[PDB]
RNA sequence: CUUUAAUGUUUGAUGUUCUAACGUUGACCCGUAAUCCGGGUUGCGGACAGUGUCUGGUGGGUAGUUUGACUGGGGCGGUC
RNA sequence: GUUUAUUAAAAACACAGCACUGUGCAAACACGAAAGUGGACGUAUACGGUGUGACGCCUGCCCGGUGCCGGGAGGUUAAU
RNA sequence: AGGACCGAACCGACUAAUGUCGAAAAAUUAGCGGAUGACUUGUGGCUGGGGGUGAAAGGCCAAUCAAACCGGGAGAUAGCU
């Protein structure tokens, strides 16, 4: 399928050049989201005469605001408080909703899906490393220690 | 020696009654062909 | 405990009776009953659809607490009943807050046993918690399934199954059939064994024992004629064929488990 | 039923034919599937029992278009 | 041409990971005094399962049929 | 105890018990073009199928053939 | 306590005789089995024909069952009477 891209796709993303694609891909991924459009013989002249450039200042503006952002805490340090079991065994798993609402609260402001956990969901008491992706080119590093109480 | 019929008013009613007939359309079909037939009686009337 | 009863006359000679003395001898809970109307083995279409079904004695639903999502409540065990619905007793437990639920009954339960759910409990046997927090190598029954689905293992009387090993976020249980089954580690689950160990001891003596218990005469196919049942037919007790449901499929050592979608959660299977 | 809800596709009876020829009425079915679409116009999600064919359809055109001709056929989606 | 090797091309099998299709007879909220259904949030599986078209195997579970004539009755045997 | 209402009440059928086999729960299986329902508001001390038929002594040898279960060296093998 | 014992109601039908254009399209008379249970029964529901139901006889499904009844294809076909 020939359709026109409009974000940065790390693999094939040239800014609306002809490239094939699975319609799939297309259908559930990007178009969806926003990151390319259908141009069959009647976007082409329009992509070319109003999307040529006229967003590409206004798609720039957000990855300079998401490289802001991230840079809004500069300790880049979490600190939580739980009330942890004798000797390890956590009382429960966390996720993303306690860390984010209390990041939310004092620090950055974060929608829920930015946060990712690549080392699982904090099993362990102690330090972990938690990585934040505001962009897909932009990687935010953040220090995690959580205490027993 | 217990015979085929025994008669109940109810059962024969709510069985081959008039709105029992009317419930599905094999019913109202019966009740057309008999009408066109000009039978007195339609259904079996309490 | 197992009595053999003296053989007084024919029916009573084979009976060996279970009898719990610390049974609760009196009407159960009454707002935890539900009405259980009978089915007779047939659906909604009026279709036999499982034989051998019908008959046998009333009896109501105790709506037992298998999610146990009471956390963080201290409970005390009022005292043990009957369920003419499951062949595991349960029990009654009031909660600190004035609240009594029924629940299965270990093999370590008795009247004013202390019980705990969440992960904030202790290990003795009637306490559940996710089995992250269970100890590996530990016996418990009731498993989860799903996060929050309610319990499906281990629920009749003397079941349980062995916790082996945790990888992950997976934890992998040996199950009363030998089977090893991948389950997830958020998942619930209750230590110890279900009681009543003893419930497979008895044995009806006679043919109305089952017959009031729900279960209907079975009749054999060779008995039948060739148009009902594909064995039967011939003159003196012919076979001649491989053995075979009612419905054609081989019997007898043929597998019919065609899932393609649990297999991932299957680590071995019976031996 | 088994009715596509795009392009109308729906079941259609016929033979299948063996080596002598014997003919016993079979049913060909279309290749249905439950597909949700992102319709922007809207801002949300439509959920359409549609065929293989059908999705190609909307695909070549406009999912707005294709909603536009089924409202005209006067069906809800 | 026989004998071998750097980058790029078509690639297909296999393996790992991801989520956005799809599944959910997991939980929670709303329509709603609703164990149906739909929508929303989240969790778990996840391009698997499942379904359509085509195709190999199995298939008395079911169906339609066939199973000759002569003959010192017929059958058996023999013959055509 | 049940059975050929209306020529067969029995040694037939059932039976408690026993064994084999399938089934991990969206269970196997069954009725349904499907939804769905029964199994079961049960989940392996449970459920379905099959044979035998209380209880006591027991139940030997044979895997060639046909089924069923597992294997993959090699050969043959459809659509494409 | 008991699918315990004897025995009426109640349920069933082992034997004999009568009756076979009968009082009766399976009965009567005299005996006979069960009779607190796998019992029996009233009322109302559900299962529909290649289907149901069946402690299994090819039994039963309105006095009809190795495929019910009614209408239709239909004046099926009949090398036969």
């Amino acid at each position: 399928m020939q359709v026109i891209l409009l974000d940065k796709v790390a693999n094939l993303g040239s800014l609306g050049d002809q490239v094939n694609v699975k319609a799939g891909y297309a259908r559930n991924f990007l178009v969806p989201q926003g990151k390319a459009v259908p141009a069959t013989k009647k976007n082409i002249e329009f992509f070319e005469a109003r999307r040529a450039e006229l967003e590409a200042k206004l798609a720039e503006v957000l990855a300079a605001a998401n490289a802001r952002a991230e840079k809004i805490n500069a300790l880049e340090t979490v600190t939580i408080a739980s009330k942890a079991g004798d000797e390890g065994k956590l009382f429960g798993s966390i996720g993303t909703r306690d860390i984010a609402d209390a990041v939310t609260a004092a620090g950055v402001e974060v929608a829920k899906s930015e946060v990712r956990l690549p080392n699982g969901v904090l099993r362990t008491t102690g330090e972990h490393e938690v990585s934040f992706q505001v962009h897909s080119e932009v990687f935010a590093k953040v220090i995690v220690n959580v205490v027993a109480e | 020696m217990k015979r085929t019929f025994q008669p109940s008013v109810l059962k024969r009613n709510r069985s081959h009654g008039f709105r029992a007939r009317m419930a599905t359309k094999n019913g109202r079909q019966v009740l057309a062909r008999r009408r066109a037939k000009g039978r007195a009686r339609l259904t079996v009337s309490k | 405990a197992v009595v053999k009863c003296k053989p007084t006359s024919p029916g009573r000679r084979h009976v060996v009776k279970v009898v719990n003395p610390e049974l609760h001898k009196g009407k159960p809970f009454a707002p935890l009953l539900e009405k259980n109307s009978k089915s007779g083995g047939r659906n909604n279409n009026g279709r036999i659809t499982t034989r051998h079904i019908g008959g046998g004695h009333k009896q109501a639903y105790r709506i037992v607490d298998f999610k146990r999502n009471k956390d963080g409540i201290p409970a005390v065990v009022e005292r043990l009943e009957y369920d003419p619905n499951r062949s595991a007793n349960i029990a009654l437990v009031l909660y600190k807050d004035g609240e009594r639920r029924y629940i299965l009954a270990p093999k370590g339960l008795k009247a004013g046993d202390q019980i705990q759910s969440g992960v904030d409990a202790a290990i003795k046997p009637g306490n559940t918690l996710p089995m992250r927090n269970i100890p590996v190598g530990s016996t418990v029954h009731n498993v989860e399934m799903k996060p929050g689905k309610g319990g499906q293992l281990a629920r009749s009387a003397g079941t349980y199954v062995q916790i082996v090993a945790r990888d992950g976020a997976y934890v992998t249980l040996r199950l009363r059939s030998g089977e090893m089954r991948k389950v997830e580690a958020d998942c619930r689950a209750t230590l110890g064994e279900v009681g009543n160990a003893e419930h497979m001891l008895r044995v009806l003596g006679k043919a109305g024992a089952a017959r009031w218990r729900g279960v209907r005469p079975t009749v054999r196919g060779t008995a039948m004629n060739p148009v009902d049942h594909p064995h039967g037919g011939g003159e003196g007790r012919n076979f001649g064929k491989h053995p075979v449901t009612p419905w054609g499929v081989q019997t007898k050592g043929k597998k019919t488990r065609s899932n393609k979608r649990t297999d991932k959660f299957i680590v071995r299977r019976r031996s | 039923s088994r009715v596509c809800q795009v392009t109308g596709k729906r079941p259609v009876t016929g033979n299948n034919r063996s080596h002598a020829l014997n003919a016993t009425k079979r049913r060909f079915l279309p290749n249905l599937h439950s597909h949700r679409f992102w319709v922007e116009s809207e801002k949300r999600f439509v959920t359409l029992r549609v065929s293989a064919k059908g999705m190609r359809v909307i695909d070549k055109k406009g999912i707005d278009t294709v909603l536009a001709e089924l409202r005209a056929r006067g069906e809800k989606y």
